[PDB]
This record gives structure tokens, C-alpha cells and sequence, in this order.
């Protein structure tokens, strides 16, 4: 299809669209270019001044990134890690055979002459710096950045693990005191410093310090949603990641499926920079964001609710595409998976029961195919003249009619709004 | 009975199973098929060749293609 | 058919009614007269005195848009910016593949002094230049323009984004202080000023300055409302521009679409002056305006409703159109691709499905036809008496059947009232 | 709403108007790509004429 | 109060309870409504023209 003509009058129409395409940024071209991933932690003077200015600036609701950056730096700074074996990713070598490495091992520099003013400080303080003040400041990450009220569960997580050490207290404020970490994940320096001392730990999962993953611990697949989900449908389903993938039925959702699968990104690496591609800065455009893949996050959350998830739910409803096509797909498969428990005895005394003798008698079936294979179900869906059956329907009822409190723009409202009726 | 076609009707054929171990399929015109005017409704005649009036007789249950690709159809 | 004639007198009569002649203006009819821009600016006052005057103005509620204008201009001089191609739109060479070239480098020229205000000035701030200020003046473009109770929201991501830079602060009153920016988009040379500041970083994509597209990137395609009403039902269809075209079954939708798709307005290339044709003054009236296209906006917004548009229930129904055979033309669109999933196998382990011609006839055929050839659809309704189907519209029913809290005079609320009853 | 007018009579005329107009859309192929369809000499039958026109 | 901001100022003449009460007797002067009326028909030929507004 090229040439379109208007039959009234003969005329040539030619259909076009503005040109909307931002091409995704994947990992291994960052190292394509450069070799080190730049820590630009500024000024490095003084800790005690340091801890007086960031303790005064969480309490007045007004502290430089650069001061917490600085504190940050100098607290971690002599945590140290014996390897056993070599480690590199995307082939930048970070350690050999049996070194003594420290977190911030991943390339540091300064930068801008700019040091922010006094503002507020107080020398009253003493040396709770491992105790718990860094944690805070790396955990606070995590509180500034849900748009759903969560941060009085978030903020109140961190007094359980926090006061190991010492005392009890909390810095910032209930109400408006809430901004000033917000803007954090917005300094490249400072997401670098919660992506490396968590990929240290991720490494070093037996060492003393493991414990400051309590605050960093959600930077890691932040920004790799899409693959998640996909995980999420293969342990619902319980099938293969090829299963899975052998029921993809949309061209979309295909087109979505060999973007996130690229070769040489090293997704399945053990201690990989990947799973912070863009809190390291080595991608601005994640190729895994659900953004990015929003058929297949309908199709597979759907797929999910309908198999009883208790996440898909609320999983944001994307726009721009093909929902019926999508929704269909998702039945069918949904339903298959539904159908077919291919229940089987795992363990016997003396007597187990026989299935390879029997599985299909002549004549005596009018039901769908008992397995999970997509050719036996395409074949069975365009005998059913590729319309959802009754029964199809009551399934998807079944497994929407009983969900409540459903917020808009989700899988969830939209699943209850298309089958319960 | 009439027509020419529907005196095979309770003799039956066999069709071989595509996977290796799955039970060859037995089936008969007199089984997909309630009398006769059914199969002069779905498109049937009675110049029509025995396989020719079972394979528009699966369409009963309607399970043609998932035989199609399930036996040696 | 032209001749009126009345029976009972029989006498000639002379239907007619007053003329309608208001033209489109298109993009390309301006650079076949005018071949360059022009920006009036005028330079008279240093960058420290035009600060002041703004600073006070927003607060008061009295500020002049030349003081803006010029203190846009005198922190936007950056020459910044080398391309890699050639740069030209409608034969306008502006740049080529040498030039370390910044914004403003259209044309360029000094307005007229007489600037009677220059009252209330302060001389406090000094380090507030290129921080904070003139990236919310390019923000309270998006804020003014949104005459929907939505004035707070498009205040909250127009303000946390400055956060980032040095202060905490915001400037413009709660109630008095959103009628001051609306006078803003009325001015000729502001506009001029945030389509050049985007259309440039539309370009420039890495450039560090880049942040300066919030809050000026909605005036992209700002006013090319029938393009994007288009796009969208591309994408909930899963079809192609040129099919989408011969899905088109009304006159008034297809002239709409023959005046859209007028050869020679570089629509469909990247970097051009067109996104921008009214801001830039290119046009006065422009042909991809929704309200100049109103047949096709109905039969776009209503048929991507009833394919479960998570946009289309607020779109606007326009006045004076055809309703009734638009609604037909919609209703019969959305059946055919929302009974017709063209679902089909997209991976396999050895075995898939194939069915390219299997399908017998003969009284065999009931049902509606499957896929989405128009010329087959049409054969199928005529058949149908070209009267909707209890089945055609037992879909439409399901499909707004849940629409809860529409508003007046939109696509939502016509469809609801139209086939929930 | 006038006064002083017939209601009933262009109560009627306004139904059968709306009516016709309501039931006999448009409904033309506008583009082509390949094949297009038409119908300008079949219009019934076949005495399924139990219907408007 | 948005159009006679465009130039200068913002300025607002009218009140509340009375506002209404004294443009419905500008209709009745014929030479008032011969000035807007011929207002209206002159940027009806000249469009283009700044003052069109």
C-alpha cells in the first residue's frame, strides 16, 4: 500500500503523520564511547562540618545535594570488600582475582567551584555518622519519589533498621517537608552514589555494612518495569520465558518483545551496571521502561489479572493502543493457562496413576485442548470463528466480578468494565 | 439413505495422529450429522466423495482446523 | 438540481443562504511571499535592570511582556549548538554543515522604544539569571493556555523543575495571580520567542540547555489537534495512514482530510517551522486545527471511544455536523476491528499455525465477514439493509455502558446517551 | 417553543423527516487502494420491500 | 477584561449589582447601534488589517 486515490474525482491523496521517534538508548553503547562512568563529587572537606550542615539543612527543610553528596562520600569512603573471583561489566574491568575493593571504585573526579554558603549548622553533634544518618540519606531516595500517599509507610520504615545502632529521630517535617528530597534524584551524582553502594552490596552480600541496601535496595530494576512484568507472566502462567514467548499474538507486542531482548546487554549477568543503566547516566532512554513497551504491558498485566494477580490491579493502563486485539490475545491465553492445570502425580508409594495410555478416546470431546500449546489453541479459536465463546466470557467475569476500590486508568478498572456485565 | 453420499454415513474413517503418541481419530458422517437436512443446510450434496462430506461434517462441534493440525489431515 | 419550483403557484424560488468564506492559511503560502521571520526586540536596558522590573511584575501582578521579551532575549544569546546536515525548511538554508549556530538566527530585528511603564524595580537579585526565572516565563505559556480547572497542576511540574537550580520559590499569586500570563499568548513576539527556544532544542536533543523544552514543549503541534486526532486512531486500530483513509465513508470527513493532507508543508519531517505555524505567525488560520476539520474530529474521537479511547471521552463534540451517518460510519468502524482481532502466531519452537485458505462456503457463511476490508464490510451492511445490527449496537452498548461522570457537549457523553439506553 | 402554530401536523412532518434522514446514512466508499465497491443497480430485489425507502 | 489588557493595563469600570442596568439602554440608541454595526462591516472587508481586532 502506497498510492491512494479519492474515487470521486481521481485525484492522488498522499496520508501522512508528524514524525514522532526517539530512538531507545541501550547500555552497552554507553562503553562504546567512554570508559569510566564519572563520579563528580566536588568538594571533600571536613566531615564533622559536613555532618553540622546536612543535620541543620534535613531539619530546616533546606539542604545543598552538594553537602550530602560530600557527607555521603566520606562516610562510605573506607568500606571495603575482598573479591574472590574477577569482575567486569560491559568490558570495563573493575577488579581482579583477590582485591580489596571499596564502593566507590567506579571513577571519581571534581568539578564546578561553587561551594553553597553556612545556611544552617550546628558543631552540637557528635559522631553518629555509620550509625544511622547516611542510611537516612540514602533511604530518602526511596520516599521522594511515589505519587501515592506512601511515604508515611516509607519514612516510618526507616526507624526499624535505622536505630540498630543508636537512638530515635526523624529530620524532616509531616506536611511540606517532603520537597526537599524530591529533587534529589534529579543530581546525577547523588543516584550514582545509591546505584554503587547497592551494586557493591549486591556483590558483597555477606559483608557487615550489607544493611545500607535498606535504603537502596529499590534503585535496582528501577527503570527495567517492562521486565519485570515479564517475569511476573511467566511465574503466573508457569511456563518458559519461550512459552511465553510463543504466545505473543500481536504484532505490537512482538515489535516490543525483540527491543527488550536485545543481544550483548548483559540482562542475565549476575553483577552487571544494567540493572541502573540510568542512575549510572549510561542510558537516558531505557529500552526496558514500560513507556516504552506499552503493548506488551497491557497485554501481559491483563493476562496476569485475569490468572488472579494480585499486582496487576493497579498496573497504569497506557494509551495509543490496540486494547481490543490486546484484550483478546490476553483471554485466550489467560483462559488456556485457565483451563489447563495439567495436574499430575509427583510422588507414589508402590502405584502411581497412568496417562500415557489414555489422554483422547474417539469422539468424546466438544471441550478445547487440554495442553497449553499456542497451535493447538489458534486452531481451536478460529473453529470457535475467532470470536471469545461464552464460556470464554464467563471465565473473565468470574475472574473480575469480585475486585473493589479500583483506581482510574488501571488494568484492574478496565478489566471489571469490559467483562463484568 | 438419499443422497448418493449418505449411505456411507454409519461407515467410519481414520485419520493418523500428527504427534508421535496420540490415538488415531475415528469418525463417522452419522456422527457429525443429526439426520440429513443439517447436511444439506451446511453446504452438502450428494455428489460428494466420503472425505469430502467429513471434512465439511467437522463443523459440527466445530473443530476442523484444530483436526487440521492435529492429524494427518 | 438547481431550479426550485413551487407546486401550488408554481413559481420559482431561490433557496440561498449567507456566504461562508474564512480560508486555511497554510505554511508554506507564507515563505511564497515573506521569506523571513520577523522578531521585534528591543535592546535599550542591561540584563541586571531587566531583571528587576519582572521580578517585582509577577509578584504585583504588573508586568510589561517588552521587559520579558528583552530579558528572553539577553539570557538566550548562546550561540551554542554545532549541526552535522545541511538545516532548511520551505528553501530557507539557515544553517549548513559548519555553522556553530544558537536561536534566534531567523531574523532578527529592534523594536520601537517608547516603554512608558519601567516602574517598580528591585536590585536584590543578581545570580538569578540563566537559573530558574526565564525557564518559568516559557512555563506560565502551558499554565495560561488551559482554561480547565487545572491551573494547580500545571503549576506543580512548572515549578519543582526550577527547584533544581538554587531556591525554592514561587512567584505569581494563588487566585489573582493566573489572569496576568493570559495576556502573555495574545503578544506577537513572545510566542515567536517559545516556538524558537523548542523548535531549536527539537534539534539540539543532548544540548545540557535542553531543559528548557518544560513548559515549551506543548507548543509543538499546539494547534495541529486534527494531526494528532488522526494519529491516535491510527494507533488504537493497529492500521496504517493509508488504510485508515479507505475507512473513511462520509463526504464532509473525506474533504476534511483531502484539505489536511495538501502536498508541500513538510507535515512529515522532522526539524521544520510548521509544528509551530500559528506561534511563529506562519498563519493566522490553520488547516489542522479540530474545529476546521469537524467531521473528521466527530468520526475520529466517537469510533476511537467505542475501541475503548482512554482520551476520547472528553474530546469536544463540534456544532452543525452530519451526527446521525457519522455515527453509522463510526459504529460500523469500530465493529469490524473490534470483532475482527487479527490475532496470529509471532514465535515458535518447530511447529506453528497456518490457515491461508482452508475457509469453505456454501450457506457457510453467516456470520460477519473477517478482517477489515472496507469493500467487504460495504458488501455486508448492504446486506444488512445498511441498518446497524442488534449485534453492532449490543457492542456499542457494552462499549460506554460503564462511563461514569461525563461532562456536556463532549464525544463521551454523546456515546453514552447515544447507545446505553 | 412558538405559539399560535399547528403542533400536531409539524410534529409529524419533523418525525417522518428525522426519521428518513435517520435511517438512510450516507455511507459511500471515499478512498481506494486496489478495489473499491459499488451497487448503483442493485438496490433490493426481491420483495424484502417491507421496508422504508 | 482580557482583550483591554493586551494593550497597557488592567482596568475594570462596571460594578455588580447594577452592572446590567445601563448597557441594555445603548441598544435603544439608534446612532450607537449604527456605530458598532458599521464597525463590525468595515473589518468584514479589511481583515487583515491590526485594527480588525
Amino acid at each position: 500500500s502506497v498510492t491512494v486515490k479519492r474515487i470521486i474525482d481521481n485525484t492522488v491523496i498522499v496520508p501522512k503523520l508528524p514524525a514522532n521517534e526517539d530512538p531507545v538508548e541501550y547500555p552497552a553503547d554507553y562503553f562504546r564511547k567512554s570508559k569510566e562512568i564519572p563520579l563528580y563529587i566536588n568538594t571533600t572537606k571536613s566531615l564533622s562540618d559536613l555532618r553540622g550542615y546536612v543535620y541543620q539543612g534535613l531539619k530546616s527543610g533546606n539542604v545543598s545535594i552538594i553537602h550530602v553528596n560530600s557527607y555521603l562520600y566520606g562516610a562510605l569512603k573506607d568500606i571495603r570488600g575482598k573479591l574472590d573471583k574477577d569482575w567486569s561489566s560491559f568490558g570495563i574491568n573493575i577488579g581482579k582475582a583477590g582485591d580489596t575493593i571499596g564502593i566507590f571504585d567506579l571513577v571519581s573526579l571534581k568539578a564546578l567551584d561553587g561551594v553553597l554558603p553556612d545556611g544552617v549548622s550546628d558543631a552540637s553533634r557528635t559522631s553518629a555518622d555509620d550509625k544511622w544518618l547516611p542510611l537516612y540519606l540514602l533511604g530518602l531516595y526511596r520516599v521522594g519519589r511515589t505519587q501515592m500517599p506512601e511515604y508515611r509507610k516509607k519514612l516510618m520504615d526507616g526507624l526499624t533498621n535505622q536505630c540498630k545502632m543508636i537512638n530515635e529521630q526523624f529530620e524532616p517535617l509531616v506536611p511540606e517537608g517532603r520537597d526537599i528530597f524530591d529533587v534529589w534524584g534529579n543530581d546525577s551524582n547523588y543516584t550514582k552514589i545509591v546505584a554503587a553502594v547497592d551494586m557493591f552490596f549486591h556483590m558483597f552480600k555477606k559483608h557487615e555494612c550489607a544493611s545500607f541496601r535498606y535504603g537502596t535496595i529499590v534503585s535496582r530494576f528501577k527503570d527495567c518495569a517492562a521486565l519485570a512484568t515479564f517475569g511476573h507472566l511467566c511465574k503466573i502462567t508457569g511456563m518458559s520465558t519461550e512459552d511465553v514467548t510463543t504466545w505473543i499474538l500481536n504484532r505490537e507486542v512482538a515489535d516490543e518483545m525483540v527491543q527488550m531482548m536485545l543481544p550483548g546487554q548483559e540482562i542475565d549477568k549476575a553483577d552487571s551496571y544494567m540493572p541502573y543503566l540510568i542512575d549510572f547516566g549510561l542510558s537516558s532512554k531505557s529500552p526496558y521502561w514500560s513507556v516504552k513497551n506499552p503493548a506488551f504491558h497491557f497485554w501481559g498485566q491483563l493476562t496476569a489479572l485475569l490468572l488472579r494477580s494480585t499486582r496487576a490491579r493497579n498496573a497504569r493502563q497506557p494509551d495509543d493502543i490496540e486494547y481490543t486485539s490486546l484484550t483478546t490475545a490476553g483471554l485466550l491465553y489467560a483462559y488456556a493457562v485457565g483451563s489447563s492445570a495439567d495436574l499430575a502425580q509427583q510422588f507414589c508409594v508402590g502405584d502411581n496413576k497412568y496417562t500415557p495410555d489414555d489422554s483422547t478416546g474417539g469422539l468424546t470431546t466438544n471441550a478445547p485442548p487440554q495442553g497449553r500449546d499456542v497451535v493447538e489453541w489458534l486452531g481451536w479459536f478460529e473453529d470457535q470463528n475467532r470470536k471469545p465463546t461464552p464460556d470464554m466470557m464467563q471465565y473473565a467475569k468470574r475472574a473480575v466480578m469480585s475486585l473493589q476500590g479500583l483506581r482510574e486508568k488501571t488494568i484492574g478498572k478496565y478489566a471489571k468494565s469490559e467483562f463484568d456485565k | 439413505a438419499v443422497s448418493d453420499v449418505w449411505s456411507l454415513s454409519k461407515t467410519s474413517m481414520t485419520f493418523q495422529p500428527k504427534k508421535a503418541s496420540l490415538q488415531p481419530l475415528t469418525i463417522s458422517l452419522d456422527e457429525l450429522f443429526s439426520s440429513r437436512g443439517e447436511f444439506i443446510s451446511v453446504g452438502g450434496n450428494g455428489r460428494m466423495s466420503h472425505k469430502e462430506a467429513i471434512l465439511l461434517g467437522l463443523r459440527y462441534k466445530k473443530l476442523y482446523n484444530q483436526a487440521r493440525v492435529k492429524y494427518s489431515l
